[PDB]
């Protein structure tokens, strides 16, 4: 990695210079080209979940990693996502997830968008939660405060902080 | 990479 790149990523993340270098070394070992593809990205999820189909979910995640939307995950995009998810504040992690779930990038997560997300998660992996639809109904019942079938960032952030298991999950 | 997984899929 070049020094100006190194300095820039340190300045933009919760990592030190040495930590950024160590991550680069790890990133290049797993992805020698330095330009991670959809398939490459999917293997991360097949671990953790080797008994479902992570194709759909892996795509949604690949798109929020792909900050410049050029079709590849380069290191700077990888390290920045990683900064948020491993060391972000709860608010920051929730912003990033909001961005993951807001498929059309308006300022709203519709029930349908959330449905696509939860269904993809189910395909990747209790009676009350045994279908995506039940999970989504539970989410909107807790978080959609004005009952318009859409979650704003605030609704999402506050709704997620209200639930102790979400707080626990994002520790 | 476990943190990526948790932050991504937590809403389920
Ligand atoms: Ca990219
Ligand atoms: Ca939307
Ligand atoms: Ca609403």
């Amino acid at each position: 990695l070049k020094p100006e790149v190194v300095e820039e990523l340190t300045r933009k993340t919760y990592f030190t210079e040495k930590e950024v270098q160590q991550w680069y070394k790890g990133f290049i070992k797993d992805c020698p080209s330095g330009q991670l593809d959809a398939a490459g990205f999917q293997k991360i999820y097949k671990q953790f979940f080797p008994f479902g189909d992570p194709t759909k979910f892996a795509t949604f995640v690949f798109n929020v990693f792909d900050e410049n939307k050029d079709g590849r995950i380069e290191f700077s995009e990888f390290i920045q996502a990683l900064s948020v998810t491993s060391r972000g504040t709860l608010d920051e992690k929730l912003r990033w997830a909001f961005k993951l779930y807001d498929l059309d990038n308006d300022g709203y997560i519709t029930r349908n968008e959330m449905l696509d997300i939860v269904d993809a998660i189910y395909q990747m992996v209790p009676e009350e939660e045994n279908t995506p639809e039940k999970r989504v109904d539970r989410i909107f019942a807790m978080m959609d405060k004005n009952a318009d079938g859409k979650l704003t960032l605030q609704e999402f952030q506050e709704g997620s902080k209200a639930d102790p298991s979400i707080v626990q999950a994002l520790s | 990479l476990e943190t990526v997984v948790a932050n991504s899929a937590f809403i389920a």
